[PDB]
């Protein structure tokens, strides 16, 4: 039931500020210090900045020094960093860790929220284009420039999940994602059976099903 | 300025198979290092903590040892739920520093990716801009090598590569590699293909097609 519940992140252009939060429950975070740790897209786990349990300092790590602040209201069991001067590599799942010690420092994490996205881009919301991968035969729908993540793609308003490969998006160089989702299936049934792919991209409110037929 | 290094970054391995990781720090950190388990899309959990401290709610098989600069992590039986990464964390000086971390992947037989190819659709083609994709499906190992020809021409800087996790039913891999083009370069060349060399291919698969 002892649980750090995080709020606050989303989707912020360079040079501008997001402050995430960090709540309590079920104990008093009044008596223990405080991490943040981030995780970039498929890297790994960075420490980025511990504040003690009476707010008195406040470390950071050298990628974030002069450009992040963090703090405590320690009557809202709460804890905050505020991320200022953001940059596109600030991209990432953002975690607060509980730290062991409290009323001292150890300098381990027992305990984690549930992390928290944070995108810092240029881009502007922009729903997906859906092509179709033509075609035991393989298909597919390609989804291509979009932003932000993410997407669902579904077959057949979800009754397909045999063979389905939804492939990680990728960023390109333009600041877009794209990805191709693809379906095996028995090459005896092309003509006779229907394949339709249903792609969704909330930020955009873009609701696409598109057929996927041979030549 | 600290440096963490983990080795090896990727292992695999079988369930019921003995396996030990290692983390190496730049400085002596003596023994103030601790072990976390990631698994995809979750936050991590402590297992080891002051090198070979286990956590309260830790099996017995996860063992630790090391002081001063070489460290490691064994994990004596390995059970399916164990498969994760590692991630080891210097907690000696400020700034504190985690490692790249270890990959632990399940091992299985060998398995020959099938191949294909996917000319751009028409649709596409009117926005001004060609993909061609290149699907690998069902495969193990993950490496591999995948390449580019045009007009039997080598290819760069051009294509973006893309995997999913293990298989939860099988353990294989599929991978998408995506070559992008302008329309205009796109309708200069005739010949699309991609080569892929694989351990479980005798010699590399070609696919290909003639645009029209």
């Amino acid at each position: 039931q002892v649980q750090l519940v995080q709020s606050g992140g989303g989707v912020v252009q360079p040079g501008r500020s997001l402050r995430l939060s960090c709540a309590a429950s079920e104990f008093t975070f009044r008596m223990y210090a405080t991490h943040w740790v981030r995780q970039a897209p498929g890297k790994g786990l960075e420490w980025v900045a511990l504040i003690s349990y009476d707010g008195s300092n406040k470390y950071y790590a050298d990628s974030v020094k002069g450009r992040f602040t963090i703090s405590r209201d320690n009557s809202m069991n709460t804890v905050y960093l505020q991320m200022n001067t953001l940059r596109p590599e600030d991209t990432a799942v953002y975690y607060c860790a509980r730290d062991l010690g409290g009323y001292f420092i150890r300098g381990i994490m027992d305990v984690w929220g549930q992390g928290t996205l944070v995108t810092v881009s240029s881009a502007s919301t922009k729903g997906p284009s859906v092509f179709p991968l033509a075609p035991t035969a393989a298909l597919g729908c390609l989804v291509k420039d979009y932003f932000p993540e993410p997407v669902t793609v579904s077959w057949n308003s979800g009754a397909l999940t045999s063979g389905v490969h939804t492939f990680p998006a990728v960023l390109q160089s333009s600041g877009l994602y794209s990805l191709s989702s693809v379906v095996t299936v028995p090459s005896s049934s092309l003509g006779t059976q229907t394949y339709i792919c249903n792609v969704n991209h909330k930020p955009s409110n873009t609701k696409v099903d598109k057929r996927v037929e041979p030549k | 300025e600290l440096q963490m290094t983990q080795s090896p970054s990727s292992v695999s391995a079988s369930v019921g198979d003995r396996v030990t990781i290692t983390c190496r720090a730049s400085q002596g950190i003596s023994s103030w290092l601790a072990w976390y388990q990631q698994k995809p899309g979750k936050a991590p959990k402590l297992l080891i903590y002051a090198a070979s401290s286990l956590q309260s709610g830790v099996p017995s098989r996860f063992s630790g040892s090391g002081s001063g600069t070489d460290f490691t992590l064994t994990i004596s039986s390995l059970q399916p739920e164990d498969f994760a990464t590692y991630y080891c964390q210097q907690a000696n000086s400020f700034p504190l520093t985690f490692g790249g971390g270890t990959k632990v992947e399940i091992k299985r037989t060998v398995a020959a990716p099938s191949v294909f190819i996917f000319p751009p659709s028409d649709e596409q083609l009117k926005s001004g801009t060609a993909s061609v994709v290149c699907l690998l499906n069902n495969f193990y190992p993950r490496e591999a090598k995948v390449q580019w020809k045009v007009d039997n021409a080598l290819q760069s800087g051009n294509s973006q590569e893309s995997v999913t996790e293990q298989d939860s039913k099988d353990s294989t891999y599929s991978l998408s590699s995506t070559l992008t083009l302008s329309k205009a370069d796109y309708e200069k060349h005739k010949v699309y293909a991609c080569e892929v060399t694989h351990q479980g291919l005798s010699s590399p698969v070609t696919k290909s097609f003639n645009r029209g």
